[PDB]
């Protein structure tokens, strides 16, 4: 399936500080990250991801490109739990990352918790976008946000990615209740059904 | 009112879900308590924002989901509050009461982060008082504790250095004290949202302590920094006004006159004026009158233009570091001061240029002979 290089944007933050549903949301996020990226490394080996901080007031990179447990090695460390924004950031920095996506001919993939309120100005945002669809990454989303975070950039944003969709962008926008994220996202074309372009 | 009855309900409540803050008895009690606009603290990004200064006795009911804090509200999120809102709930026995179920639960129960606690319950305790000496004596440990930590809270100290104030605070020793809040208020300086009440009224008890320091003076200080209008304004903060007006005028009865018991409480300061009026007039008469390689100052009408007399000038002058800062000596014979420096500084705009002046004069001159020489 999936030759492409991936990111895993994480915010631990006024969501992820609070479960969304067991035990936190941050928590929720991880063995959901390492259930996608299991099926990531399934989808082919050799499928990289990274990790960043998209939390608290420090955007950066917590686990590296990679292919394997190294991730689930480094996503092991906590966050900042209530920590904000980065993403706009944390995204120019995870495309910068695919940027240097190991043996290409790996496309760019990022996947993206929304933990955060979302706070970006919508051109940046598409700025992004573009700069992305330019790039030619693969973007789809995780997002519970309050409502949701929604009618908003992130609606917007997997739009103004893409021209086609899985080579630019795909949305979920995650819901509450007893969902399971990786529940979840097995449905939505974030992970399985077609999964690279 | 909305943020409690609004906020407690959708607030979290739900953040959260069915926890004890939305259980039968919980909600009431609020309710029970009021919707009136003042509350009980109200569970995440509204306790966030509510200090509500009604006492809290969803004190049990923040106290739920405190064992879920694990998995549910989790930060520092509890001294954020309580631990300091309830802290200020200001009884003697209450702080005391859950100095130890916090302490032990926190960093026990939750432990088997806390060093912010650790400083709020051993700080806290000092807000008691109780006895200086259980005070300094773990306080030196909370500050033992604090000496080889990286903490990124300014918070711990923002706690401690207001703590070992607050020790100070009790006491004398402004001089540390003063400059001990003055360290806090540096501290302070990049967070730490407070209230007029404490902030001038510390910045007063600060500019009191400037007085209550006086000091190795001091002079001129953190009066640039937002303390001033804020403190000054009025009432002693007039006077904390007037004395730095008479930390530079230095006129006895433009103050003496002003005097009421809390300053004359301490009169030293008419020993600390003759300390400033000498100090004051000896600063600028230091830092200017003989540009010239500044020293002499010798003695005596120099040391009476500081329009203190001379038998004093006999001691004030006579005394140096006996003024705690004055260096040099005496020629009691030619009435001569010996001086050295020990005397700080400033101003602007004026040696400015002077200065690469010289200092490209040689420079310049110099190229000459800095011609050949290892050149050739």
């Amino acid at each position: 399936m999936v030759l492409e290089a991936t990111v895993l944007v994480i915010d631990n933050s006024e969501y992820s500080r609070n479960g969304d549903f067991p035990r936190t949301r941050f928590e929720a996020q991880i063995d959901s990250v390492e259930f996608i990226f299991q099926a990531k490394r399934n989808s082919n080996p050799e499928n990289t991801v990274g990790l960043i901080s998209g939390a608290g007031a420090n955007p950066r990179v917590l686990s590296t490109f990679t292919a394997e447990f190294g991730k689930i090695l480094a996503g092991l460390h906590d966050t900042q739990i209530e920590g904000k924004l980065h993403m706009a950031t944390a995204l120019q920095i995870a495309q910068l990352t695919l940027k240097h996506r190991q043996n290409k001919v790996q496309h760019q993939r990022i996947v993206a918790f929304v933990c955060s309120p979302i706070s970006d100005s919508r051109d940046e945002l598409i700025r992004l976008a573009k700069t992305l669809k330019k790039n030619n990454v693969a973007v789809d989303i995780i997002n519970f946000g309050e409502i949701e975070q929604n009618t908003e950039l992130l609606d917007e944003f997997i739009a103004a990615v893409n021209n086609p969709q899985e080579e630019t962008s795909h949305l979920l926008t995650v819901t509450p209740g007893p969902r399971l994220l990786y529940e979840n996202i097995a449905s939505s074309p974030i992970i399985l059904e077609e999964g690279s372009s | 009112m909305f943020n409690n009855h609004e906020i407690d309900t959708i607030l979290s409540t739900l953040r959260m879900e069915a926890d004890p803050s939305l259980h039968p008895l919980f909600e009431q009690f609020e309710k029970f308590y009021e919707e009136k606009l003042w509350f009980q603290l109200s569970e995440s990004l509204t306790k966030f924002f509510d200090d509500a200064k009604s006492t809290p006795l969803r004190l049990r009911l923040y106290d739920n989901f405190v064992s879920k804090f694990y998995d549910k509200i989790n930060q520092l999120s509890v001294v954020k509050y309580l631990l300091a809102s309830l802290k200020d709930s200001k009884d003697f026995d209450e702080s005391l009461k859950y100095l130890d179920d916090l302490k032990a639960q926190f960093q026990e129960l939750d432990s088997k982060d806390g060093i912010l606690l650790i400083d709020s319950e051993i700080a806290r305790t000092y807000l008691l008082k109780n006895d200086l000496v259980k005070a300094r004596d773990l306080l030196d440990d909370l500050e033992k504790t604090l000496d080889k930590k990286d903490s990124i809270p300014l918070r711990i100290t923002n706690s401690f250095y207001s703590t070992n104030s607050q020790y100070f605070k009790f006491k004398n020793d402004f001089n540390s004290f003063y400059y001990t809040s003055l360290l806090y208020l540096s501290t302070l300086e990049p967070s730490t949202s407070i209230t007029l009440a404490e902030r001038q009224q510390l910045a007063y008890d600060l500019s009191i302590s400037a007085l209550l320091g006086d000091k190795i003076y001091n002079f001129g200080e953190l009066l640039h920094h937002p303390i001033m209008e804020t403190i000054v304004n009025d009432s002693n903060y007039d006077w904390l006004f007037q004395l730095l007006n008479a930390l530079t005028v230095g006129d006895f009865d433009k103050f003496d006159s002003l005097i009421k018991v809390q300053i004359s409480k301490i009169p030293i300061l008419a020993q600390h004026e003759s300390f400033l009026r000498q100090k004051i007039c000896l600063m600028t008469l230091i830092e200017t009158v003989f540009v010239k390689n500044i020293r002499m100052l010798s003695f005596e009408d120099i040391s009476k233009a500081t329009h203190l007399p001379k038998d004093n000038v006999e001691h004030l002058v006579m005394r140096a570091i006996s003024l705690g800062l004055l260096k040099g000596s005496i020629d009691q014979v030619n009435e001569l001061v010996t001086i050295s420096w020990v005397q700080p500084r400033i101003i602007s705009g004026d040696q400015i240029t002077k200065m690469k002046d010289r200092l490209v004069e040689w420079n310049d001159q110099v190229e000459k002979l800095g011609k050949k020489m290892e050149a050739r």
